[PDB]
RNA sequence: GGUGAAAUUCUUGGAUUUAUUGAAGACUAACUACUGCGAAAGCAUUUGCCAAGGACGUUUUCAUUAAUCAAGAACGAAAGUUAGGGGAUCGAAGAUGAUCAGAUACCGUCGUAGUCUUAACCAUAAACUAUGCCGACUAGGGAUCGGGUGGUGUUUUUUUAAUGACCCACUCGGCACCUUACGAGAAAUCAAAGUCUUUGGGUUCUGGGGGGAGUAUGGUCGCAAGGCUGAAACUUAAAGGAAUUG
């Protein structure tokens, strides 16, 4: 691992929270 | 006050056409219309009557211009180029 | 020091020691007084003024051939600006790169540069306003400073 | 410099602003040296620069339109041309 | 019908008392008032009327005739103009790029404006609305608006018909089809989407 | 910790420095970080100019000389028998060997 | 390496070393030689009239092999054929040039770089693009190791060099002008004239490129080749 | 009695060059190539194939009429390496040896004042 | 041509190379260094115009106007966004050729968005001196930049003056470097990271075991990418700042 790449993931990962949520919406 | 926040001179259209659509409009349409400077009797009174017709409300004179800008820039660059170009001629 | 930058340079005069000079001066303080005010009859601030008696004349201070400062003289002979000299003069400054930035959009050292300029004159016309030189409710704004210039 | 030699001027000795007022310093001898815009009109120009020629008076060319020439002689309006009657305290006369 | 201003430019006839008028199209920087100058030996000034021979290389030129003698052709639209590339002297030609970007030689004595057309940028403006397009081409031509061939029936047009809207067959047409049959795709090379540059 | 106390460069009140580029693989090196080696050589040898040499009018003509600045990055020093490596107390030495 | 050509011709010999006429070329007067070399052409068929096929030609040789002296020895020249006639192609001044080794032996560190360059024109319609170089040297018991300019007399420097370069190009055509060069009389008002400035060493001014043309010029070359 | 060229030696590495020309240089003679006297497709630019290609030059310089030449020696220059490959001076030794006359010799590659911007990117060739 | 070797690729319709001329757009080499300027980001071809600025000198002027700062702001590399212009170089995606067990990677040939610019957003960087700012005192040495001071010093002009450029001594301000530790530190090291159990010059901001986690949530800014603000439940004795020996 390394920090780029894991707060890359993250990021792709909250794109796809948002994502999903905002279908309940 | 401030009777519109972002929409502008494009308050006109409403809700219609996409806010994208309706924002390049908005900059052409700013252009178009805004008053230019007079090269000639230096005023601020140069206005489009028609697509590249701008004729200056003082001392009437008409100069060929852009659609919705007196001036393109493509057209500064070209001026400048036959310039250069010219004054090597009779150099 | 330099407060609106980096610079630490101490370059300054040096008032002499002995209170009274010079020891070798001519005809005393009835015709400086007369000289001063000649000077700011024609418009030359303090500064100008004491420069030109410092060298051109000797003058080491007006303070020690009088006992009075050149602006409390020209204050008292009914001469004193409007505003101090100081703040006059930041003033004018604050036009000239105004006037620059309405020339150049994208300067933005200039607006950089502005914004140190209107803030000594800022904390000018605060101190300025409390010492009562200065009437309250006075502010500068880039509206009236071109013509509170000239 | 141009600039400040007008400023110089502009304080100091007395002059006429614009053309019909330029015409009649000419005309009558009080002119000793005119200044002509960039944008002037060049008919405008040939009739100034022929009652110079006519009474024997200098012509300058500012390099500015009659916005910077209004504002280099410190006014807030344009000015086209204008015809110094006396220099008081520049050098203007002597120079160029 | 175009959205390029024309100019009005007065000569003197040369033969007779008259004042034959010609009516050019109008260069960005042409303004009233103006002179023109027509010839040979005229200077290189935008609004000047000079052969591609007798102008540099580099230079902006509009409305520029293929022929000598045309009186007018290529780069007459708005925002266009040529440049000349090179000169042959000798079998006297002159290489020139198009407004398309095509490179073609002309006679070195054919004639051109030099500058650009005005009116450039004008098609930067999306129209917004459908009678917007309705005074465009009130006055151009009758070629708005426009039925898709595929939402019609089949006697009406190859694309027509079938349970579904669809084309059926390819739309890229060959040059040897013949009236009726070349309805889509003139004689395409390639189709898709435009990847990588013109590759002329 | 801090290898050294320049510690890269010779960046001392700059910031940046508008870098350049390797000579061997172009690398966009900072100019002042760089391993400027200025090379020297005569236009030919020091040893085959004698067969050269009865070859040639103008005799004893000039021998011109060919110069060159190299501008290598530390992986490409170290790699090519270079500047490469010292030790902890000789790494204080700024004269050149 | 032979063997990797995949197709010779896509479409699908005699030797030519018997077709060329070898010619001569004269340089102009103010060079005490003139004796340059020969060149080469296809024999001058009715369709292809060989005499302009080597109207253009530029040919590169040392101011040295023109002057005979070896002291003029980077100095490089190039010259450009005017006028073809029995075989004795004629040849005129093209410009001036230094050599690599020499320019680039001009410049070294711990000393400031000083460029000017001038466009003046000529009388003879010739529009000459005229540079210039020069570095401040360290002077003789000079004990620091700089000896760079305050780069406020450099520009100094810029301005007077460049004056005298306007100067005296206006005036002087062609031949003085090149007759001018090759003494470097020129160099030798530059540092008298900026002697109060700097020392100015290698004032060994730059090369020097012709911009534009008069028409074909043919009326007194008389004093140009004799 | 002596007539000149110009040798137009341009070798950089991966491959050698040797052409003369005329005093002009549009006219040029007896071009070969590094890659016509071996078979690598490797040692293009070996010193061997220097000189064999400046042989097969000087061999064909004095059959048409030209005794002495000037030298031109050409790295690849611009943004690229600038100096001159392994056989771009080999091939000095193949003509001064074959007999032909040798004067002002000089560098002639291409160095720009900065231009554009070389290849293999910003962190460079990596391997 | 390319490479470790090759291959994709261009070539007898002339590739490369040579010669001649032209166009495009970008960069600004060598000079260029423990040197300059700027609040930092940053800034190098030339000249003109505009405004600004540090230092210096000052027997000029005002007179405590000052230091640091919640809230509030200006600017803020590169990438990125929107709209044009431009689009010469290089070039995230991709097509190929390799390499390989695989290679969607490194390498080779091409190659669009961008790199460039105007207008408007974006507010990030290992944006590092990983050293907040202001003020004071405490050890030696040389070098340099700007200004200055003195010296029958040297050179060039008119041998000869003034100047200018050098030399010597000193000084004010600045970018730095060298030696040592009485001092500090956890060591590495540091003239500041010293003047701290002999613990107090002023002031701003930040931290409290490692993760979960810069996540969740609610606001807020942004066209968007995301920025700012920012937890808990739950989990658990387990990586280094630093040095030593292998
Ligand atoms: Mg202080
Ligand atoms: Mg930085
Ligand atoms: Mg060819
Ligand atoms: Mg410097
Ligand atoms: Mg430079
Ligand atoms: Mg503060
Ligand atoms: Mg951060
Ligand atoms: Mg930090
Ligand atoms: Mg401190
Ligand atoms: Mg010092
Ligand atoms: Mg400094
Ligand atoms: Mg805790
Ligand atoms: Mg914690
Ligand atoms: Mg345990
Ligand atoms: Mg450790
Ligand atoms: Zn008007």
């Amino acid at each position: 691992m390394r920090a780029k790449w894991r707060k890359k993931r993250t990021r792709r990962l909250k794109r796809k929270r948002r994502k999903v949520r905002a279908r309940s919406k | 006050a401030k009777r519109t926040k972002k929409v502008g001179i494009t308050g006109k259209y409403g809700v219609r056409y996409g806010s994208s659509l309706r924002r390049q409009v908005k900059k052409l349409e700013i252009q178009q219309h805004a008053r230019y400077d007079c090269s000639f009797c230096g005023k601020k009174t140069v206005k489009r009557g028609a697509a590249g017709i701008w004729t200056c409300s003082c001392c009437k004179k008409t100069v060929a211009g852009g659609a919705y800008t007196v001036s393109t820039a493509a057209a500064a660059t070209v001026r400048s180029t036959i310039r250069r170009l010219r004054e090597m001629v009779e150099a | 020091g330099r407060m609106h930058s980096a610079g630490k340079g101490i370059s300054s005069s040096a008032i002499p020691y002995s209170r009274n000079a010079p020891a070798w001066f001519k005809l005393s303080s009835e015709s400086v007084i007369e000289q001063i005010v000649k000077y700011a009859r024609k418009g030359l601030t303090p500064s100008q003024i004491g420069v030109l008696l410092r060298d051109a004349h000797g003058v080491t201070q007006a303070r020690v051939i009088t006992g009075n400062k050149i602006m409390r003289i020209l204050k008292s002979n009914g001469l004193a600006p409007e505003i101090p000299e100081d703040l006059y003069y930041l003033i004018k400054k604050a036009v000239s790169v105004r006037k620059h930035l309405e020339r150049n959009r994208k300067d933005k050292d200039a607006k950089f540069r502005l914004i140190l300029i209107e803030s000594r004159i800022h904390r000018l016309a605060r101190y300025y306003r409390t010492v009562a030189v200065l009437p309250p409710n006075w502010k500068y704004e880039s509206a009236t400073a071109s013509a509170l210039v000239n | 410099s141009i600039n400040q030699k007008l400023a110089l001027v502009i304080k100091s000795g007395k002059y006429t602003l614009g053309y019909k007022s330029t015409v009649k310093s000419l005309r009558q001898g009080k002119s000793k040296l005119i200044i002509i815009a960039a944008n002037t009109p060049v008919l405008r120009k040939s009739e100034l620069e022929y009652y110079a020629m006519l009474s024997k008076t200098k012509v300058y060319y500012f390099q500015g339109g009659n916005n910077e020439l209004g504002t280099a002689v410190g006014k807030l309006f344009r000015v086209g041309v204008v015809s110094i009657l006396e220099a008081g305290d520049s050098d203007i006369l002597t120079t160029l | 019908g175009r959205g390029a201003p024309l100019a009005k430019v007065v000569f003197r006839d040369p033969y007779k008392y008259r004042l034959r008028e010609e009516i050019f199209i109008a260069n960005e920087g042409v303004h009233t008032g103006q002179f023109i100058y027509a010839g040979k030996k005229a200077s290189l000034n935008v609004g000047n009327v000079l052969p591609l021979g007798s102008v540099p290389e580099g230079t902006i030129v509009s409305n520029v005739e293929e022929k000598p003698g045309d009186r007018g052709a290529l780069a007459r639209a708005s925002g266009n103009y040529v440049i000349i590339i090179g000169h042959n002297p000798d079998e006297n030609k002159t290489r020139v790029r198009l407004p398309s970007g095509a490179k073609k030689v002309i006679s070195s004595d054919a004639r051109g404006v030099i500058g650009v057309i005005a009116g450039g940028g004008r098609v930067d403006k999306p129209l917004l609305k459908a009678g917007r397009a309705f005074h465009k081409y009130r006055l151009k031509r009758n070629s708005w608006p426009k039925t898709r061939g595929v939402a019609m029936n089949p006697v009406d047009h190859p694309h027509g018909g079938g349970n579904h809207q669809h084309i059926g067959k390819a739309s890229t047409i060959s040059r040897g089809a013949v009236s009726g049959q070349k309805a889509g795709l003139i004689a395409a090379r390639r189709t898709g989407l435009l990847r990588g540059s013109q590759k002329t | 910790p801090k290898k050294r106390a320049s510690n890269g460069r010779n960046k001392k009140g700059r910031g940046h420095v508008k870098p350049v580029r390797c000579v061997n693989c172009s690398k966009s090196i900072p100019k002042d970080k760089a391993i400027k080696r200025m090379a020297i050589r005569n236009i030919v040898e020091a040893a085959a100019v004698r067969d050269l040499s009865e070859a040639s009018v103008y005799p004893e003509y000039a021998l011109p000389k060919t110069y060159n600045k190299l501008h290598y990055c530390v992986s490409c020093a170290i790699h090519a028998r270079i500047v490469r490596v010292r030790s902890r107390e000789d790494r204080k030495n700024r004269a050149p060997p | 390496a032979v063997g990797k050509n995949k197709r010779l011709s896509k479409g699908k010999v005699v030797d030519p070393f018997t077709r060329k006429e070898w010619f001569d070329i004269k340089a102009p007067s103010t060079f005490e030689n003139r004796n340059v070399g020969k060149t080469l052409v296809n024999k001058s068929t009715g369709l292809k009239s060989a005499s302009d096929a080597l109207k253009g030609r530029v040919v590169e040789v040392c101011l040295a092999d023109l002057q005979g002296s070896e002291d003029h020895s980077f100095r490089k020249i190039k010259l450009r054929v005017d006028e073809v006639q029995g075989k004795n192609l004629l040849t005129n001044f093209h410009g001036m040039d230094f050599t690599t080794d020499k320019l680039r032996s001009m410049v070294r560190k711990w000393q400031t770089l000083i460029e000017a360059n001038v466009t003046v024109k000529t009388s003879d319609d010739y529009v000459l693009r005229i540079f210039a170089i020069a570095f401040t040297r360290k002077q003789a018991n000079q004990v620091k190791r700089h000896s760079y300019a305050q780069s406020s007399h450099i520009r100094a420097i810029r301005k007077v060099i460049s004056e005298i370069l306007t100067k005296e190009v206006q005036g002087s055509t062609l031949a003085q002008l090149t007759s001018k060069l090759i003494p470097e009389v020129i160099n030798k008002e530059i540092e008298n004239a900026t002697k109060d400035i700097f020392p100015l060493q290698n004032i060994h001014v730059r090369k020097v490129k012709l911009l534009k043309q008069p028409k074909f010029d043919v009326g007194a070359l008389m004093a140009l080749h004799g | 009695s002596q007539v000149f060229g110009v040798a137009r030696i341009y070798a950089s590495f991966n491959d050698t060059f040797v052409h003369v020309t005329d005093l002009s240089g549009k006219e040029t003679i007896a071009r070969v190539t590094g890659g016509m006297k071996v078979k690598a497709d490797r040692d293009e630019s070996s010193p061997y194939a220097a000189m064999l290609a400046a042989q097969d030059v000087a061999a064909k310089c004095k059959e048409v009429g030209i005794t002495a030449v000037h030298v031109k020696i050409r790295a690849t220059g611009g943004t690229r390496t600038k100096t001159p490959g392994p056989g771009g001076q080999a091939a000095l030794r193949a003509l001064a040896r074959s007999g032909l006359r040798i004067g002002r010799i000089e560098d002639v590659t291409p160095v720009p004042s900065d231009s554009t911007r070389k290849k293999g990117g910003r962190r460079g060739r990596r391997l």
